[PDB]
């Protein structure tokens, strides 16, 4: 459920 | 000879393997960035962002690395910090897989877990607090905006693709996280080698902010399972000017493609590797790309996704 920035 | 002074210098020179159950008549060729010092594409930028910081005095002996990341960038900076003798602190939410947490603890990085509900914003917050308490001692590399990120891909990853294909590559397909890969490769091939290839950015259909931006539509990011891409925004290190095309892939299909890579191709690829292949496969079966040699970037390796839906 990777979102604003992660990851990376 | 051929002996690297430390592990950071051994980056790159990743191989090209031709797919047999994808594309048309072997027009899809993958680049295995899993064959790297810490088993990911990020090893190239973990090295160069550090090398550059030294070259311009922002990173010196005694200085300490502090940054926020919950992916392969942390593992990349970790091994370089160890290999080159820097103390390093990495911040990320306490939501991280224990597998990666122990891996980082094995690499000697100071782990700072921020609140889960905070997510990455809370991680970047804490990391920026730490730096603020001693701006003379701490240095933040900032993967999304550091020019050292796509530069190393222009000096290594790109030329590697050009040399290995003898300049016969017509298309490059790559997922976008920091955007450094596609930027550096495209800049390399289009400007330094002068060939007008088709650069294809891959992003989740769940969080298609690049497709939405280019079309002037309302930007609306969202959650997805394709680890490594889909930042939810346009990174500064994503050069839109060299982007010819934007393909979107869903998480479920991206997962399936990654499983297919293992069981059919014998390639231990990561989740985002499946997304990149699934997108290239689509293009490859267009009569307009039948003549075109399509090079796909496989960012990481399977065993990093052991505790995920990949298995």
């Amino acid at each position: 459920t990777f979102e604003y920035g992660d990851g990376i | 000879m051929a002996i690297y002074a430390d592990n950071s210098y051994s980056i790159g020179n990743t191989p090209l393997v031709r797919l047999k159950h994808f594309g048309h008549n072997g027009n899809v060729v993958v680049k295995i960035e899993g064959r790297n010092p810490s088993y990911s594409v990020k090893c190239r930028i973990g090295a160069n962002m550090v090398w550059q910081a030294e070259k311009d005095g922002t990173l010196t002996k005694g200085k300490e690395i502090v940054d926020a990341t919950s992916g392969n960038t942390g593992i990349a900076l970790a091994y370089v910090a160890a290999a080159r003798g820097y103390k390093i602190t990495l911040t990320m939410p306490e939501t991280m897989s224990l597998e990666r947490k122990r891996l980082l603890c094995g690499l000697g990085v100071n782990l700072v877990l921020t609140e889960g509900a905070k997510g990455m914003k809370g991680a970047i917050a804490k990391a920026e607090e730490i730096v603020a308490s001693d701006p003379s001692r701490y240095v933040m590399l900032k993967q999304f905006e550091n020019p050292a990120n796509p530069q190393i891909h222009r000096e290594t990853t790109g030329p590697e693709i050009w040399k290995d294909t003898d300049g016969k590559v017509d298309v490059v397909v790559a997922g976008v996280g920091t955007g450094g890969s596609i930027t550096g490769i495209s800049r390399a091939i289009k400007l330094d080698f002068g060939k007008q290839i088709t650069s294809v950015a891959v992003e989740p259909v769940e969080s298609p902010v690049i497709s939405q931006t280019l079309a002037g539509e309302e930007v609306k990011p969202g959650p997805h399972k394709i680890q490594g891409i889909g930042a939810g925004f346009i990174p500064k290190n994503l050069d839109l000017s060299i982007i010819d095309r934007v393909e979107t892939v869903d998480s479920d299909t991206a997962l399936a493609t990654a499983r297919r890579l293992m069981a059919e191709e014998g390639i231990l690829a990561g989740i985002s590797s499946g997304a990149a292949v699934a997108a290239a496969d689509r293009l490859a079966k267009l009569p307009e790309f039948a003549d075109k040699l399509i090079v796909v970037i496989l960012p990481s390796a399977s065993e990093r996704y052991l505790s995920t839906a990949l298995f």
